[PDB]
């Protein structure tokens, strides 16, 4: 510790201790003002000419430093700057739901929340993997999935013939389909109506109709298809 | 007689639960000696005012520590010249810091 035997510093001064020598150096906020850093003054960051202080704001000048003091009717942005009028006080903002707002220098700024995307005016929520099948990405990460879809990304399909569900019984055969379900009628039975959201529109068939044996009276039944005098049989 | 251009937009490189990491480069026109940088903060949970948490700073690159979890913030960076201070920088993307166990 050379600078404390000798080589004084001014109280200005901040004294660094070295081996090759005791070298003197000012402290932040002030200019030395001999060759050597002895004794220094504090700058004046107010003076004529000098923008620390920005725009709407009153400068004050203190020995290492300095502060801004807001012109009477204005609103502090920082510790530089001061705006005329608050332009986003809460509940009547003019930016969107899921963004921010910060005051400036003539105005305000409008800029979206993190998750999100857009212009400050309208924000979008972003979904990393995406959402697909139709899905619609409500939130930053979640995907809202239609009907028939589900996963994070409504990937994976809905089985509506395991999920009980659709009970598509009687006459007609659960068949899963991506995204949705068919109610497919069971061998020997037709559609009677245009199509249904069930087994319901199935019908029997008249099974000999315009078959059997060369020899058979034809019968009816609800899925079968029966021939008798020989051949006496029971179809279904 | 006039203050440095304003530098980029700082960006945001290391994210913690407690510190991030800033890194701006300066104007291409920046017109006059820029001297140090000063950096500034923004949380909507703390208040509607820029809290400066960074000055002196000579390298182009901060980390600024000591925040809160789970908080969104965003910066902005001013040059310092011999005529004062620079218009602000783009502010930053909002990010949030990370969330504890
Ligand atoms: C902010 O953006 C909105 C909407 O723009 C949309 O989003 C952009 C990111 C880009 O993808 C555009 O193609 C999109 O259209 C602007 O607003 C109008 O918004 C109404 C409904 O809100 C819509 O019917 C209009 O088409 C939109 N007009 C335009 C030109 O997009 C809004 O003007 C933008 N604000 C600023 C300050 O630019
Ligand atoms: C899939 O979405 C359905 C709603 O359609 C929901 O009941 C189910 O819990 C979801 N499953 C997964 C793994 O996301
Ligand atoms: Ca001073
Ligand atoms: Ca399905
Ligand atoms: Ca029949």
């Amino acid at each position: 510790d050379f600078c404390s035997e000798r080589h004084n510093c001014m109280e200005n001064s901040i004294c660094r201790n070295l081996n090759d020598r005791a070298v003197c150096s000012c402290r932040d906020g002030f200019r030395a003002l001999r060759e050597d850093n002895a004794y220094c003054e504090d700058i004046d960051e107010c003076a004529e000419g000098r923008h620390y202080c920005r725009e709407n704001t009153m400068c004050v000048n203190t020995p290492g430093s300095f502060m801004c003091i807001c012109k009477t009717g204005y609103i502090r942005i920082d510790d530089y700057s001061c705006t005329e009028h608050d332009e986003c006080i809460t509940n009547q903002h003019n930016c969107d739901e899921n963004a921010l707002c910060f005051n400036t220098v003539g105005g305000h700024n409008c800029v979206c929340k993190p998750g999100y995307t857009g212009n400050g005016t309208t924000c979008k929520a972003f979904c990393k993997d995406g959402c697909r099948n139709g899905g619609a990405c409500i939130a930053a990460n979640v995907c809202a999935c239609p009907q028939g879809f589900t996963g994070p990304s409504c990937e994976t399909d809905i089985d509506e013939c395991s999920d009980g569900f659709v009970q598509c019984d009687s006459r007609a055969n659960c068949i899963n389909l991506p995204g949705w379900y068919h109610c497919e009628c069971r061998d020997g039975y037709h559609d009677n109506g245009m199509f249904s959201p069930s087994g319901e529109s199935c019908e029997d068939i008249d099974e000999c109709g315009t078959s059997c044996a060369n020899d058979t009276i034809c019968f009816n039944l609800d899925g079968g298809y029966d021939c008798r005098c020989c051949t006496g049989h029971h179809h279904h | 007689s006039s203050p440095p251009g304003a530098p980029s937009q700082p960006v945001v490189t290391e994210i913690t639960k407690n510190s991030i990491t800033l890194t701006w480069k300066p104007n291409p026109q920046t017109g006059a000696a820029v001297t140090s940088y000063v950096i500034e903060a923004f949380s909507p949970a703390a208040g509607n005012t820029w809290r400066t948490v960074a000055d002196g700073v000579q390298l182009e690159t901060h980390t600024v520590s000591g925040l809160q979890p789970n908080t969104i913030y965003l910066f902005l960076v001013r040059a310092v010249g011999a005529w004062g201070l620079s218009e602000p920088s783009p502010v930053s993307e909002p990010v949030r810091t990370q969330d504890s166990s």
